[PDB]
């Protein structure tokens, strides 16, 4: 935790922005896979409700 | 010979008293209790 703390001292917004805007892409591609797999649309969610 | 009035043995009681100058720490027998943290190179949850 002292090593992880050191990097946050030595960091800029540019480095953090790409780290998290890459996670947002990675998670949205995994959600797109899940949506396609289970046919999640307004019709499918409403049928569940 | 000197006969002297003493305290009868049944009207007094020896009580052991333990005198301490300070309360020992949690890891009293440990020379370095901070080596469990300094050696956690993978992390702690």
């Amino acid at each position: 935790g002292r090593r992880l703390a050191a990097m946050f001292y030595y960091t800029n917004a540019d480095k953090m922005l790409s780290l998290t805007f890459g996670l947002a892409g990675q998670l949205r591609a995994a959600a797109d896979t899940t949506v396609a797999k289970f046919q999640i649309c307004p019709h499918t969610i409403a049928r569940a409700q | 010979i000197k006969t002297a009035p003493v305290v009868p043995p049944t009207e007094q009681r020896d009580m052991v008293q333990e005198e301490r100058v300070g309360t020992p720490v949690k890891n009293a027998g440990n020379a370095n209790p901070a080596a469990d943290s300094d050696n956690a190179t993978e992390g702690v949850v």
